[PDB]
């Protein structure tokens, strides 16, 4: 109803919304593959009143006039993608990429997600999938009688079988890169979607022009540091009821206004 | 916001379950340990929800 | 109907004037590359009635004669330039300015527009853009198998690719400085532009005769001084307290008066 | 009698209305699946007198003419048809939507009406009915001594029985989506009624389509956000004080006419 | 703004909603003018700074243009008469409504999910109603001093 | 006296239950073979005001009307019927449950 | 009376507003429409750029 | 006053039952054929505002 | 409105009922032309901007 | 209900009311709270008998 | 103060991982230990930036 109320209340809001990212942040503090997320503010509306600039008599200009401001909105939350630190929990099925690359997964409706995680499982009819069940592509199958299972450094997917001297490829694993990594839309579960942003999908094979490597008996942890999101909040906090303390001033100015 | 970290407080609260599980087991012929994995809950990208 | 409820309103516009600025400012303080406002304030016009200096008597004149004023108006917001501290946010990308330059974009309209943040992200045909979408200029672009950029204190963006031990150099990044930095028109989306008040953009490597230097994964937090604000909040609703007191005032006097 | 207290009635009328839309949103903060309202107001009627646009001269026009308004009215109340926040209840009855979708159940008049909570019960007879005891559809029935009971993504349900290796499938939960969420007619008990605004019931699975996804164990909360309804708070009670500040100075100025 | 009647009105209040069959409409029910038919299959609606209406449906990683904001400019914005419920009819004053693309032509641009508030300020007003009621009370005062120096000419 | 006073009471009401079952469910933590209690909520009646989907003109109709609401109602306690943890007592008559029975 | 037109970083200068300044200014006369109009005591009505 | 505040009560004391308890079963640890307590609680009255 | 001798007149007062037979009429019972029936199993009636 | 005309019926006359007046006032026997007061002569009712 | 402080906090925190990687490799043939550098941020030569 004032203008001051409608900034304070962009205010809280912006900080409600810092202090969202920062406790999804924290929530998801062991999920490996994870990118933590920060959110960018900007300036809203700037009311021109007397135009800065404007020419007050016929030789004078006036130097930065009356630039009343609205408060503030935030562009977007973008991922930190950055490395997360290895992890060496020694099994089979599990691998860690070490570049910049993303896993295809076919996605039950028939398109494909990408992700980074790389705990993977085999299903009932041998196939190589996420833990969320979903398919990888495109496609390791791993027979029933299978002693050993060897992920090389470029996704050579072997297994040995029994009392044979040689292991037996069956596969190949690819990893997708892209030109904006940021601009993928996650959809949950550790997955991530195509979006124009993220330009197109760039299959490679791990080791060439620009795919990373696969480490096998490695998992790749979160980004997320503590110590930052801690302080973080401290001053998240602070800049909350600074703001609604501007709140409670408006309110008391507006109470004697009326009661006058 | 309070879901969000009322859900991080399960999931080390089910990790510490599980710790707690394998060292009870330390000496038992036949135990295979346990481990958690977690997986987020995105929306809709730009929002968490744990 | 009455002098002095006009005054006082004045006074009550320009106290909320301030309230809103102090709340604007309050409002952005997580913003990066923000500049913190303070309004300035001029007494209204003077009724003359008696002219000071005229003849008192043959031989004497008036020493500082009968001058009734009316109340106030503010002038313009004039923003602080300052340095804001540097955020180290550990990012390829962002880009903070030590000195007194800034970027430019081009708006989507052909113009070309300044801002200061430097939260850069990559568009999905590689070129560097900020978190809006605008496109920085000189135009910058980034080839599709990047592993690292670098961007050095005189404004080189290099790119590393694979298996080449030098760095691929791919664009330039300049500064532009105006004579008078406060004149610019904020449009928000922490956006500025030229006007005749404040000079012509003198374009300038970053380093160079008043550039500033650019730092990697620094971000310029805004400068907004908060314990400052809540001390002038506190004025600002003493001030507004008062005005509404003599609004108060003159109603009760002009009640008498319609009682006679 | 007065055109100033029917204006300044409809405002406190308005008034009354958001506080009440703001109760409504707070008393429902732990109800699963509820969407807060919004009011929406417009301008009442607008007394012509003087023409905007009429000939004042032969050659000139009357610019902006004398138009009165009356008071403001509220236009309809719309509902915020978003994504709540998951809230883990480990409850294998529990189900939660990911997206855009209805659970469609049967009233005892045997229409049918649409809730988005998930809070599930087995009857006596086992078939899936919600906490209010009405039966879904289709009647997903139970067979008599299940074990667990798995809903997966895709709307499958499936019951494990006892010294049977594999699950068998009793039952399809589906979900309805609407051209229109909003125009669906509430009528309490978290149910929905259809409506000519809302489109027609467009039945599909959960995956496909845009209907969402179900997650089994978890409820969708609210989407209430408190800090917005207390600043709204603060914005009613303080118009309800201006507005009632201008229906006692329509009644001084009334009893200043009746004294004469 | 398209009137049930087939006149064309004009409001700034930007709240809209999907109505049966896809189309937006202002919260009256009353359809924006230009068309902009939103299918069934849409997850997210984007109305970018110029206006453009975007879909995203499932399956597809580019977004499908649906339909464009077109702005409408006076030249003379306050001649225009106010027909009631948020909506502003052109007159003489106020003639030739120029359709243009937001940020072109000097139109405004867009910001979606923000909508544009009252501009009332409130201690104007209630300064406005002090100087009023005193106003009407020095003007009553003036009809029964009149009232009094008639009464007592007709008097005598 | 007012709606949003009704509707804010019913709040109240609904929030004083919800810590009578946390209350409850605090003070049954040593006994054994004790279910958990969890209360849901729902929305009670629509005030209706203008219709949603009433036919305003001859062709348009009015979306999502002014449906003013009342407060909130719990219509249920429902307990969670999950295997509690097992203790060893090391008593010849103690007697646990392993899966969903009871004894009568 | 200059005007800001879109893209351009000067305005542009539409007109002036010229004062006119009377000798004996309380002998006008008023028409009614918040109008005065010269009378023989208060002629000369003399145009001026304002702040001259 | 309130229903939580009873039943929050309750359940203080019997938790101070049981402490009292341990702390016998403890304080007896010397005493040559001593049978240690244990307590056993139950749920209290269930009010019926719907019946099931 | 029509009149209990069968001419028509005018009203501008808004105040309208239904009596025991459906049917709109005004506070002093004369029956509104064109004749519009309310049935009984109504559950809200609206009155749209045109008449509806 | 009254015949306003010949052939119509007054809708809803005019009743102008008095004010109000308290009816009852009602108990509310339902089962409070227990409470232990370690006392072996406390008594306490579970369902819905009375002490004569 | 909460943004030079920050910074000494984060290059206290990267100075103990250097620390404890070269804890860590301690038996690695081939290794070289780490050291961290660090700069003062000043700005106008009133204003210390950390």
């Amino acid at each position: 109803m004032i203008s001051s109320l409608w900034i304070a209340k962009t205010g809280l809001d912006a900080q409600q919304t810092n202090m969202d990212v920062i406790a999804n942040n924290l929530a998801n503090v062991s999920t490996n593959g994870f990118k933590r997320q920060r959110a960018v503010f900007e300036d809203l509306l700037y009311q021109t009143i007397r135009q800065p600039g404007a020419q007050s008599s016929e030789q004078t200009t006036l130097p930065s006039g009356l630039q009343i401001g609205t408060g503030v909105r935030p562009v977007a939350t973008e991922r930190l993608h950055s490395q997360g630190n290895l992890s060496q929990t020694n099994n089979s099925k599990d691998v860690a990429i070490k570049g910049q690359g993303f896993f295809q997964v076919m996605l039950p409706d028939g398109t494909s997600a990408y992700t980074r995680d790389g705990s993977f499982q085999v299903d009932q009819n041998g196939q190589l999938v996420t833990a969320g069940g979903f398919q990888v592509q495109p496609a390791i199958t791993i027979p029933a009688n299978a002693l050993s299972i060897t992920i090389g450094r470029d996704g050579v997917v072997s297994v040995t079988q029994q009392g044979q001297a040689a292991p037996v490829q069956v596969g190949q694993l690819n990893l997708t890169t892209f030109m904006n990594d940021t601009g993928l839309e996650s959809i949950g579960e550790n997955l991530y979607i195509e979006t124009q942003s993220s330009g197109a999908p760039n299959e490679s094979t791990p080791g060439l022009n620009g795919a990373g490597l696969l480490y096998q008996g490695y998992v790749e942890t979160s980004n997320v540091n503590v110590a930052e999101e801690l302080v973080n909040m401290i001053q998240v906090q602070r800049a909350y009821e600074i703001n609604s303390k501007a709140v409670s001033t408006t309110d008391q100015m507006l109470q004697k206004l009326t009661q006058l | 916001s309070f879901s969000q970290a009322v859900s991080g407080l399960n999931a080390a609260a089910t990790n510490l379950d599980v710790i707690g599980n394998n060292i009870a087991n330390s000496a038992t012929y036949g135990f295979k340990s346990g481990t958690a994995s977690f997986a987020d809950m995105f929306a809709g990208s730009k929002v968490g929800l744990g």
